[PDB]
């Protein structure tokens, strides 16, 4: 029952790592083994806010956010917008599932309350802008993993692996 | 054997089927089936022939004898076909439907110990497993065929296409009893394939139609004359009908890009009459050509008209049905959004759409019109007078305000047509549409009404200016 | 429209009435005169908690919560147990569609936070022990909709539908 | 009996007002019951001349113009620019008919004649370019029903309704 | 189309290309687009002579010379060794047919003269020893079609069928 955090992969520049440093442990569910990204989470009814990347919830099961989910702690700076869940590892939604993980995790999620200032006309967008794909590759994959761009030349396939899966929704507001 | 002629045509949004009822399948792709051309060419021959027979003899002849008459051209159980088609569609590829991966195993877990029904919907380039038990979970698939955006629009915006998806999109799944995943992962996996393949729709399918002759068919009675009449029925097939599915609603509409020929002694007038469509330039100018082609098959240039032969057989009006061309119900408008009118035709054929709720402004004269013209309509005779008050419009003889009388449709009892016009789930639509153009970018919608044999008699000009206002608000 | 409340309906006696002043108008969602309970908005990604129903936001898409929709009070002018999210009236996943909807709704739902050190373990339970029927249809249907469903007798259509209306999963803790 | 006058919808600059007394009462040839206008009138064989916006008769059945018939006279000074027919409307191609019109109709249609010094080949073009759609809703539609943008829920969708309904032919000469 | 020219595939490359410019337009017949070698002409009754080989004619229907057909000018207007034939494209025998072909084609195939004092006695010669196929690949395929073939996998594929898809008979005198 270690900690985890949902470091989503949007097309927005508001990603430093958006929460906090690498694990401190040694377990990673979002592996790179087979041919690229694996074990993504595609939880429904959210958006990236296009800035200050929490997740605004919605009552629509057709709004999606994707991205890598990694371990660690919630920034020790903001514990009023993060969920602090505990999932039994059976009741969460995965993609490109791998060798089963049958132990629970206390995952952390960046969540800004709905705050109905406007009406949510959430609109979809998939990962594009080859300029910005290496942006979020460097600030995350080179940082949170240090496995890309320096020791895995297969990135020229894993580059498109990013373009395949990750397609989130946003409010464009 | 030698090449008779070649017809470079195009099809507009054809819905050609296959073994899976789609134009693409895990093994190959055919947007044009040369078997449907031969089958429709024969259907547009038994229609044109009975048109030539209801304008010079006042007679109608059954299908099983018209083809028996023409079996020396199209072939039958007793003789191979004299013409053989060969479609060479462009781009000549293999292009099967391959589903690379479909990451769906939560909806599997959403389906244990329950009898739900999965339903697929394509919402914004992403598809969702609409479990009617309130779970619109998404799916991350990856396949071929590149559904652009337009078909997703065109399908969802066309009430006819979206209505026929109701089969290819959903299926119940019983799981209260013994269940599995290797079994459910393969039920759901094909449900995707049989759904995405419905979206292999393309406008502008350009193909050639080579037609060969054998030069071994001695002129039995009218071979040189039967044949060149069949070419006529082929042009009117191209000019009035389309290939594929729902051609009675504009889909699969055929055009002409360029016509060649290789035997002047036969194709002479055919290629010429076909040459007159490469440069259409005005709506009512084509309305003249539509009639120009038709009359040259009638009293003008009477192609040997040997009806005095002991092969034919007059029909029985109370037990047979025959479709022929009424040369008067024809309307050529102009359009510039094919997709719009392709989706507009639903306004004109539905018993609630906003084109015949205006023209025929009631319940009964509206429905009874469709029942007799819009093909087969699902009419549920379990409610009140609205089976008889529509019957009162379709009786053989009774109090009629509108002329929709059927040859033996009696009240207080059911004859053969009484059930046929009411309960026979496969009845073509006499009211038809077709979009046609080439080389001019000037698309012309065409509307017409095939003349049937079960009609006692039809007021021409009335149902014409019904059709007139129809083709007007369809744009 | 404006403020509206999503009353999720389990078998429990927790928050049955729970609702103070409505709008006053009859811009309701679920009126059941003679044709079965219609336009029954039900949402996905929550759980009834089996006690003191706060609808813990779950991340299992298989998981969901059913119930009805009505423009009641926000818990006597309260907000700390809500979402205050806005609707476009097309990203609402409604059941038994009945056409007419407004443009925007301020839908409000009993909310919660993830109970730490506890794997949620959502568990499916449908409606049974139907003594709840006259408990709710008299309370949440004959005090919320006592203009229809009382001047009618075609409520056996409702009677059979009560258990056939809301399923739900539950943390069961 | 009744009096009416023609107002079609081009994109040109000849639809300014140029109209005399209103209905006299409040009943036009049209209505508003769904999200959009109804009872639009069609004359076949007329174009718009794209300047001095009257309708010149042509003799092509493929010639489109359509609008709504406003009630009243055209100032009785341009007593020749209009047809002033008198028919029971059963000889009147009307689309989205919502009422039975048994009485007779004085309809005044901006008329003209070719005086053709040259040829005349009409061109089909419909309305687009949203800047135009909300432009015609303000100088044509806030004056017909005296109901717009005060309590409506429809006007913004009528823009979509005006787009796909009203299609006009034009000389473009 | 307009002027084209067929050219055989001889293991002896004394006339390896010796043909001048491309169409002037943008239409070829043979191509290696994605799957394999497309339309390939086969004419009958013509031995090469493989020594200034220009398709010596014979009457045996056993003989044939496969080879691509490109729309090149006949060797900067070479007025000596061609057949300058125009044909309705139905009289062309295309192994591995792909797509429809043009209405009429003015092809200039290399035509030597049927020589006297020398009985033909032609013997067939096929392709082998793949250092013979690459001596043909770049010269007549990766030169005329020198835009692609450095972009896709179709390199060995072209040297697969060259071994058998192009056989011929040779005078061998």
């Amino acid at each position: 029952s270690t900690q985890r955090e949902y470091v989503f992969i949007p097309i927005t520049n508001s990603i430093t790592i958006d929460v906090k440093i690498t694990i401190g442990g040694s377990d990673h569910i979002t592996n790179i083994d087979e041919r690229g990204i694996h074990n993504v989470l595609v939880i429904t009814g959210y958006a990236v806010d296009e800035k200050n990347g929490r997740l605004v919830p919605t009552l629509d099961p057709c709004d999606y956010v994707k991205g890598i989910l990694v371990a660690g702690t919630p920034q020790q700076a903001q514990s009023n917008d993060f969920l602090t869940l505990k999932l039994p590892a059976n009741k969460l939604y995965l993609i490109r599932k791998k060798g089963n993980i049958s132990d629970d995790l206390k995952i952390y999620i960046p969540y800004s309350s709905p705050d109905a200032r406007n009406s949510m006309k959430t609109k979809p967008v998939s990962i594009s802008d080859d300029t910005i794909v290496n942006n979020i590759i460097k600030e995350v994959f080179d940082k949170i993993y240090n496995i890309t761009q320096k020791e895995k030349v297969k990135i020229e396939k894993v580059k498109e692996d990013i373009k395949e899966l990750f397609s989130y929704y946003a409010l464009e507001q | 054997e030698e090449l008779l002629m070649s017809l470079k045509l195009k099809a507009l949004y054809p819905l050609t089927g296959g073994y899976n009822r789609h134009s693409i399948n895990p093994f190959y792709e055919e947007l044009v089936r040369p078997t449907e051309i031969k089958g429709l060419w024969r259907w547009w021959n038994r229609v044109l022939f009975n048109t030539l027979a209801y304008s010079t003899k006042g007679k109608l002849y059954t299908y099983e004898s018209i083809d028996r008459l023409f079996e020396d051209v199209f072939g039958s159980e007793n003789k191979k076909s004299a013409v053989r088609l060969e479609v060479i569609t462009d781009e000549g590829n293999d292009n099967r439907f391959e589903l690379s991966y479909v990451e769906l195993d939560k909806v599997i877990d959403c389906l244990r110990n329950y009898k739900r029904k999965v339903s697929l919907d394509f919402i914004d380039n992403t598809l969702i497993a609409e479990i009617e038990g309130s779970t619109k979970i998404p799916i991350s698939f990856k396949s071929n065929l590149d559904i652009d955006k337009i078909i997703k629009d065109l399908v969802h915006n066309n009430k006819l296409l979206s209505f026929e998806l109701l089969g290819f999109k959903s299926v119940e799944i019983d799981a209260t009893k013994i269940s599995d995943k290797k079994i459910l992962k393969e039920i759901l996996r094909d449900l995707i394939t049989n759904y995405l393949e419905y979206f292999n729709i393309k406008q502008e399918v350009t193909f050639t139609l080579n037609i060969y002759l054998d030069k071994s068919r001695e002129h039995k009675q009218n071979f040189e004359d039967k044949l060149k009449f069949a070419l006529y029925s082929l042009l009117v097939f191209i000019l009035l009908g389309g290939i594929g599915r729902k051609t009675s609603r504009g889909f699969g509409s055929l055009s002409i890009i360029d016509v060649k020929c290789y035997d002047n002694s036969i194709c002479k007038k055919i290629e010429d009459l076909a040459k007159n469509f490469l440069k259409i330039s005005s709506g009512n100018e084509l309305k003249s050509k539509i009639e120009s082609i038709l009359d040259c098959i009638k009293n003008s240039c009477i192609d040997t008209l040997y009806i005095e032969n002991n092969i034919l057989s007059e029909i029985d009006p109370k037990k047979n049905v025959v479709y022929f061309i009424n040369s008067d119900l024809f309307e050529v408008k102009r359009i510039n959004d094919k997709e719009k009118v392709l989706a507009n035709i639903y306004k004109a054929v539905s018993s609630e759409g906003c084109c015949i709720k205006s023209i025929i402004t009631d319940k009964y004269v509206r429905k009874s019109f469709l029942i007799a013209f819009g093909g087969y309509r699902k009419v549920e005779k379990d409610k009140g007078l609205d089976i008889g008050f529509i019957k009162n419009y379709l009786c053989e003889t009774c109090e009629t305000v509108s002329s929709f009388n059927i040859v033996d449709f009696l009240l207080s009892e059911g004859s053969f047509m009484s059930d046929y016009i009411l309960q026979y789930e496969h009845r073509n639509s006499l009211l038809r549409f077709k979009l046609i153009s080439d080389n001019s970018n000037n698309s012309y919608l065409i509307g017409y009404i095939l003349h049937s044999s079960y009609f006692k008699k039809i007021d021409i000009k009335y149902v014409r200016c019904i059709l007139e206002k129809l083709t007007y608000c369809v744009i």
